[PDB]
């Protein structure tokens, strides 16, 4: 009887190490998933980088990240953070940013958009604006780095769906 | 076909924080606040935590931080809102993974990769798409697989006290909590890291880490983070039920500390308080959270919570347990006498009930017998308590035939029936089997709460 | 540099502070007064001062430090009281040459002055060294050798530069990291935040038992090296000298006095007797002092002062469990913690919630009493320490209803009761062994099998025998003793013998100031033999009465075999009580 | 039992070799279907909307 | 020499504010203030030209919120002026207040003149460090069987007295001032009084000027009649008086704070007129501080010879100590002489109850080179046999004498001959240490040599 308790005590320890192994092989399968769905957004962000370099294909991009971010602050002034690359097309196209917000918003066009010193990273932001309140006080990330972190927060389900097709387990919605 | 789409929505950066009011972060600037929405207050040092925005006035939006306010400055913190409320990533691959009270893992492994985001509060189930859960879970515990049964779909949960082998119990209860296998959905509000370890060793012994998903929020952690942890579990566990069709057992720990958190949370708000301080809605919030559990029609799974409740000071007439006793579907009561008795578990079968058991335990599903048996020993062990008083207060020459018959009951019934330990997995019918030779101490005369027939059939 | 604008009690709302962050550490007043912020609306933020707040003027300038509540790790803490802030009372008391403390002294939290010897570690240049790496030691005292220096938490890199081994002062440069191309210099001691838990590798399942040297505490309810421990009870029960009694003779390597609302006499005493005392490790004899501070925040002192006493003291037990070593802090009143806590929320204004005590109490006391238990070092080389905390909860008007209790016996694991009725007549420790409570009897039965293998058995037989002997009195109180059995009155005896002789330990006699865990479970063996050989002797057929007549011999011998005085060793005293149970064993065989 | 006991905790490389063939296949998948998907991510970050907020 | 005179020549004048926001309830609230302080006492000039005197509690920017000791009663807005003194509430110490007679707010009522001040204390005063603070280790020859044999006192102990309202507490504690020394060879007793009745003041000062003590007490006499917002301040006064007596000029100190029970019953008169936090049964959540402020003042400290010894008298409400006042008091002081009414309505004197009773300067100071090397083990033993004795009595009451066995007899006659002979004592009979201990040893010695489980077996084979 001694010998069976011995040995009952043991067998549980075979269940424990061979759970431990199971778990780190599952948990190399889902580590391998997110790997995998690292090249998606590094590759993502070689081609991000790359329409920026873009000159004439980059003109409308501009044209949209601005007006889009100003129509959320609805403010009548604002700041814009933008690549030192990008500052001579910023004050190119200003005149068209405020037409733009005027037309879109029901109000009347911003009074006075200026574009700040201070510039962005060059490794970090590749591309886009991040605009600013009056006060510098309420902001908004509209580059292009940052479209594509939320962009790859908040619409994972479908890449699940095109990469590795429907949920098997899965019955209802 | 599946409808899911690609969008980028920019999030304003309000750098305007007017107030950290103890847990609170109050902002002054917010244009078209949104009611109950995530933001990310990125602190001077530079690391971001979670909020929830609790009240919103015409630019005013108090936002309880998750992970504490310890840090936060007014001049260089961040809020962004993200204008949505929050969402956890739920997929099948969950089972498994160890997470933190935020829904962040902590398994050394990847973020989950999402198949749907879904609301942590979730949506009222319909009434009229809910089913009676009639199937009985055959607990290996004596003491609840008779005279409390619990169900499939139940949500029955454990009332204890400091010191009392609640996590044991629920641990035994989910190693043998078959039909008469169970996914678990366990989430740990604020319970300590010997207990958080015994949960883990138990599951990886038992090997229900296949199919198991942990929600550690440990007393290190941050409390408002409690608020947090039982809606992402058992939206978690809801996801898996319904959507997976899985049996799911959500067992929750230390509800007394949720609502502790609430109170917390409550308190610094300048709510107007409830008993003790509570919520005058945290009656509403323990619903919110035990009323997610049960059958649904057309889906073939089911939840099967066991929230652990630790009354404060053994008091059952404390707000928390009395509102969860009031909102769930039973309780089953841990007596500090009987562990001081000695007695594992130390259910105490009396203020123990299951509202299910009148369905569950009928003929067919279980022997006929059942129900007559449960309402026999109930009715004995009361006669027994009544004739133990009479014992210590009268002398014991006085106490009749029938008393001293009782109180032999009650030993037997105390150190034979109820004293288990661990790994016995007493089977429905033997523990009906061992109530019978309990019942047997009693003449045929005597058993008035069983029916003629079944008296006849078994004794 | 902002300004005073509301003084009312302990707390400061200063206003002109845009940019304070919260617990952030500030100096309110002329003379920098210790204050850390609580609430920010706006400008304003206010602020608990760590000091006296009479004399503080509307507009007095407010300096913004930058950092939290900083504990000042490193050599020279062992040995030394502080003020709760971590103030050096020597110090103090040497610069002021006055009995009082002055307000708003600010004297280094470690004496800089001092040269301590330093032995560098096995790193040299060019390793890589992680947070919580050893890169050398200091040689403190004489029972506390070898202080290793730490690399702080949270500080990584490459080294470029070691000191050679020599003599040094804390301001002196002794390392040199280099991370990202930025050079990081490094002392003898390094700040840490008391609010954050200094970080561990992983933690481990306390096993090794923290032997308290009290017979009940040791035998009973067990206390293992790693785990919190509650002390409830009234004025009088004993709390105090428990813990007193703890600190001088646990197994730990080091002790964290904390005192929070105590009394200044209780820490001169313990600055009086520790001294004086020595203990057998190291295999030398050298002073309890010499590895016990104290954090010494009194009643009188400062209320909002208390918490930062607990979290200094809590850091520090921290930073001698990275060091590798097996600690236990001892909080002296975690009640006068929640106390001040009442007063600094009643003060704001936060929701009462219950007794007055804030909402977030509950909270508070289970992430302090969270950071004890048994963990491996954050770094290399490998070794592993523990922290025990040991607080004594002081529940208002002797009731163990209180909030602070509730939570307390909610979180820790192991609850000494003290019962009112044994503080008094002299029953120390008085020790409720009906309600008190120990969950580290299961894990301690691996020690026990190993070491003493009859003392998990002994100890049970003894607790039943006292629930038997509780419940026969019980109802003998109200139908007197005439009509109980000879077993009855066997166990009603024995347990009398049990409580007078075994569970009382007179702490302050020579031969009872300290029973070792051998002699504990000698006795044990002892009082269960004779109750074991009187029950066999009356089953036999022998009458209570004569028995008892025949026997009052063994019985004296038994109940006397605590003034057994353990400096005589284990194997002397082992060695007698081996000749008491064979002439205790002849001696009810004659008899009957 | 001490003998079978220790054969029992050796076996991890069958269950390394048995995760081997998912890894492949989720790297198949992952070369087969990076176009599209990084292809339809720039789409939709490339491509935002001036929409003003309904309130 | 003295250095601190310099600093007196220096004339500062002080705002005189008639600016009165409002007044409701004890405070008094202004506005416009020029820079307030935290606790400096103001001068409230009422319209009728009495002078009330009052401190500031809550500065908020240019409003400040003063509470007057003689209560807010006929103050206006229009008339009343303020005159901040910029100082905290200082009184004018001198070794000549030795023998005087103060009032509640520390003006003369000795029909003298104002003392000759030789430095101005704050009454907060300042917490002594524990470094700086000697363990006190030197027995008290209190003349009480009682309070010298099994509740020993040492020289720096603030051991209070507990009591209901009609115990003789007052006739107990003059015992101890009259008999008070040191039991290995004067004190200065520093008596202060809170809410007091005049039968008791009269009784005070009669006893001290007929034991010959007057020449060595500065009494502070605050009776009912007194404000009862300066109960607060008048402990404050006497103990910064004995700190100055004791720790600057080298004199043994006793501090009698009688009626402390009417000075936190004035503390929660104060709490609840504010919006403060209740506590338990009403008393301020910071009644455990100002206690503590009050009683830790007392004890030795490093360098100077002064000692004080707090001995206040409490006025339990029903005789409870579950009560917040005793039990926060006995938290806070370093034991307790609990007074029996039991034992009065008996007829003992004094009716001390020894069980709720405790030294914590006990362990040391009782000892071989102190007193008799037999003192602890007596006590203990003393402790159990009539705490034995007690669950005897109460045993007999519930089943009869018959029923009790030899062990519970022998209990009995020794609580009858120890309640009898022992705790009794004359009110003016004085007894040694040693008469006390020979005493406590024939009570033993009624036991059996055998049943003394608490005498180490050296001390029973010597002393037997
Ligand atoms: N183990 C013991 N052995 C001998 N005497 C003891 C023991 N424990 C306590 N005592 C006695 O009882 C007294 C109780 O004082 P103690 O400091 O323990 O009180 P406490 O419960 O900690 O009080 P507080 O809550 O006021 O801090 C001691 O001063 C001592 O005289
Ligand atoms: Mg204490």
């Amino acid at each position: 009887g001694n010998f069976k308790s011995k040995l009952k005590k043991a067998m549980l320890s075979q269940q424990i190490t061979k759970s431990t192994i199971a778990n780190k092989m599952r948990l190399k399968v889902l580590s391998a998933r997110e790997q995998s769905l690292d090249g998606i957004f590094e590759e993502t962000k070689e081609k991000l980088s790359g329409i920026a370099n873009n000159r004439d294909e980059y003109k409308p991009i501009l044209q949209s990240l601005i007006v889009e971010a100003l129509l959320k602050l609805l403010e009548p002034k604002a700041i814009v953070k933008a690549l030192e690359r990008d500052v001579d097309l910023i004050e190119s196209m200003k005149d068209d940013i405020m037409r733009e917000y005027g037309e879109k918003a029901q109000r009347a066009p911003l009074e006075e958009i200026v574009i700040s010193n201070d510039y962005l990273n060059k490794d970090l932001v590749s591309g886009g604006v991040v605009v600013s309140n009056a006060s510098d006080k309420i902001e908004i990330n509209n580059t292009l780095e940052e479209r594509l972190k939320l962009l790859s927060e908040e619409a994972l389900p479908a890449i699940r769906l095109e990469l590795y097709g429907p949920s098997k387990t899965r019955k209802f919605f | 076909a599946v409808e899911q789409g690609f969008n980028v929505k920019p999030r304003l950066n309000y750098n305007t924080v007017s107030g950290v009011n103890g847990p609170l972060v109050i902002l002054e600037k917010v244009k078209f606040p949104r009611y109950n929405e995530i933001v990310n207050l990125t602190l001077p040092d530079g690391t971001v935590r979670q909020g929830q925005v609790l009240e919103i006035r015409g630019d005013r939006a108090i936002v309880q931080v998750f992970e504490g306010t310890s840090g936060i400055d007014v001049k260089k913190t961040t809020v962004e809102f993200t204008g949505e409320s929050l969402r956890i990533p739920v997929s099948e691959d969950m089972l498994g993974r160890i997470f933190d009270g935020s829904g962040r893992p902590i398994d050394n492994g990847p973020k989950v990769f999402a198949e749907d985001y879904l609301d942590i509060n979730g949506s009222p189930i319909n009434p009229y798409a809910r089913i009676y859960p009639e199937e009985m879970i055959s607990t290996g515990v004596s003491a609840i697989d008779t005279m409390n049964s619990i169900a499939r779909g139940q949500k029955i949960p454990i009332f204890s006290a400091s010191g009392l082998p609640h996590n044991e119990i629920a641990a035994q209860i989910c190693r043998q909590a078959g039909l008469v296998n169970f996914s678990i959905v366990f989430a740990a509000m604020g319970v300590n890291l010997e207990t958080a370890r015994f949960f883990k060793q138990d599951f990886e012994e038992n090997g229900s880490l296949e199919r198991t998903s942990l929600f550690l929020n440990l007393a290190n952690d941050p409390t408002i983070e409690r608020i947090i942890t039982p809606r992402l579990a058992l939206t978690t566990a809801e996801y898996l039920a319904y959507q997976t069709e899985r049996h799911v057992l959500t067992i929750l720990t230390d509800m007394s500390s949720y609502a502790d958190a609430l109170r917390e949370v409550s308190a610094a708000r300048e709510e107007v308080p409830g008993r003790r301080g509570y919520p005058g809605y945290m009656y509403t919030d323990l619903s919110t959270i035990y009323e997610r559990a049960g059958r649904v029609e057309g889906r073939n799974g089911s939840i099967t919570q066991i929230p652990i409740l630790t009354m404060p000071n053994d008091d059952i007439t404390h707000p928390i347990p009395d509102l969860t006793g009031y909102i769930t579907e039973g309780q089953i009561f841990v007596d500090r006498q009987l562990h001081n008795k000695g007695i594992y578990p130390p259910i105490n079968v009396l203020p123990s009930l299951s509202r299910l058991m009148k369905s569950a335990i009928g003929e067919g599903m279980t022997r006929k017998d059942h129900g007559d048996v449960s309402n026999q020993l109930y009715a004995k062990y009361a006669i027994g308590k009544d004739a133990a008083a009479m014992k210590a207060v009268v002398g014991e020459e006085a106490l009749s035939i029938e008393d001293k018959l009782s109180l032999e009951f009650l030993e037997k019934f105390e150190k034979t029936f109820i004293t288990q330990g661990a790994y016995e997995d007493r089977t429905v019918f033997e523990s009906l089997d061992q109530a019978w030779s309990l019942l047997r101490i009693y003449p045929k005369e005597m058993l008035n709460r069983i029916s003629p027939k079944i008296l006849d059939e078994f004794y | 540099y902002g300004a005073i604008y509301s003084v009312s009690g302990p707390v400061v709302i200063a206003e002109n502070m845009i940019g304070c962050a919260m617990y952030e550490l500030v100096k309110v007043g002329h003379d920098n007064l210790v204050g850390e912020v609580i609430r920010i609306d706006g400008d304003k933020a206010t602020i608990q001062v760590y000091e006296e707040t009479a004399g503080l003027t509307v507009g007095d300038p407010v300096l913004r430090t930058g950092k939290p509540l900083s504990v000042e790790l490193g050599p020279g803490l062992m040995e030394t009281i502080y003020d709760g802030i971590q103030r050096p009372l020597k110090a103090i008391k040497e610069e002021s040459q006055s009995i009082y403390i002055p307000r708003g002294i600010d004297t280094p939290a470690l004496d800089r002055t001092i040269k301590w010897q330093f032995t560098p570690g096995k790193f040299q240049v060019g390793d890589h060294i992680s947070g919580g790496d050893i890169y050398g030691s200091v040689f403190e005292n004489s029972l506390i050798s070898s202080h290793k220096i730490l690399l702080p938490p949270r500080s990584r890199g490459t080294i470029t530069w070691i000191a050679p081994a020599g003599e040094y002062t804390l301001d002196e440069k002794i390392l040199e990291v280099e991370f990202d191309g930025k050079k990081s210099d490094f002392t003898l001691y390094h700040t840490w935040p008391v609010r954050v838990p200094r970080p561990v590798t992983e933690k481990l399942s306390a096993d090794y038992p923290l032997l308290t040297g009290q017979r009940v505490l040791d035998a009973l309810f067990p206390c293992v090296q790693g785990g919190t421990t509650c002390i409830p009870g009234a004025f009088g029960c004993g709390k105090t000298v428990i813990s007193q009694s703890l600190s001088k003779y646990s197994n730990s390597d080091a002790i964290i006095y904390v005192g929070c609302g105590e009394r200044g006499n209780e820490m001169a005493e313990v600055l009086m007797e520790f001294p004086e005392l020595y203990t057998e490790m190291s295999g030398t004899k050298e002073p309890i002092m010499k590895r016990t501070t104290l954090v010494a925040n009194t009643s009188n002192m400062p209320v909002a002062a208390r918490e930062a006493s607990i979290y200094t003291g809590i850091t520090l037990a921290e930073y001698f469990r990275d060091q590798g070593k097996n600690v236990s802090m001892i909080a002296d009143s975690s009640s006068r913690w929640a106390e001040a806590l009442r007063e600094i929320s009643g003060r704001l204004g936060e929701m009462p919630a219950d007794q007055g005590f804030p909402a977030y109490l509950g909270a508070k006391l289970a992430s302090f009493y969270e950071r004890a238990g048994k963990a491996v070092a954050l770094g290399s080389p490998d070794r592993t320490g523990s922290v025990s905390i040991v607080a004594a909860v002081s529940p208002a008007g002797g009731d163990f209803s209180d909030p602070v209790t509730t939570a307390t016996l909610g979180i820790t694991q192991v609850f000494w009761g003290l019962d009112k009725k044994l503080a008094q007549r002299k029953h120390f420790p008085s020790i409720n062994t009906s309600v008190s409570y120990s969950k580290y009897t299961n894990v301690l039965n691996k020690f026990y099998d190993s070491n003493y293998p009859e003392f998990p058995v002994l100890r049970d037989r003894m607790k039943e025998i006292l629930s038997n002997a509780e419940e026969l009195e019980q109802v003998v109180q109200l139908v007197g003793k005439s009509a109980l059995s000879d077993s009855d009155k066997i166990t009603l005896d024995v347990a009398t013998l049990i409580k007078e002789d075994f569970l009382q330990q007179n702490g302050y006699s020579t031969y009872d100031a300290f029973c070792p865990i051998w002699k504990t479970f000698d006795m044990m063996r002892a009082f269960i033999s004779y109750h074991d050989e009187a029950q066999k002797a009356v089953a036999n057929g022998a009458n209570w009465s004569k028995l008892a007549d025949s026997t009052g011999d063994v019985k004296h011998a038994v109940s006397s075999s605590k003034f057994f005085e353990p400096s005589r060793g284990e194997k002397e005293v082992h060695g007698e009580f081996e000749k008491l149970l064979s002439t205790m064993q002849e001696r009810f065989a004659e008899s009957t | 039992e001490q003998k079978n006991a220790g054969g029992v905790g050796e076996l991890e490389k069958k269950a390394e070799a048995g995760v081997q063939g998912e890894l492949a296949e989720i790297k198949k998948i992952a070369e087969k279907k990076k176009d599209d998907v990084v292809k339809i991510l720039i789409e939709t970050v490339i491509k935002p909307s001036a929409e003003v907020h309904i309130n």
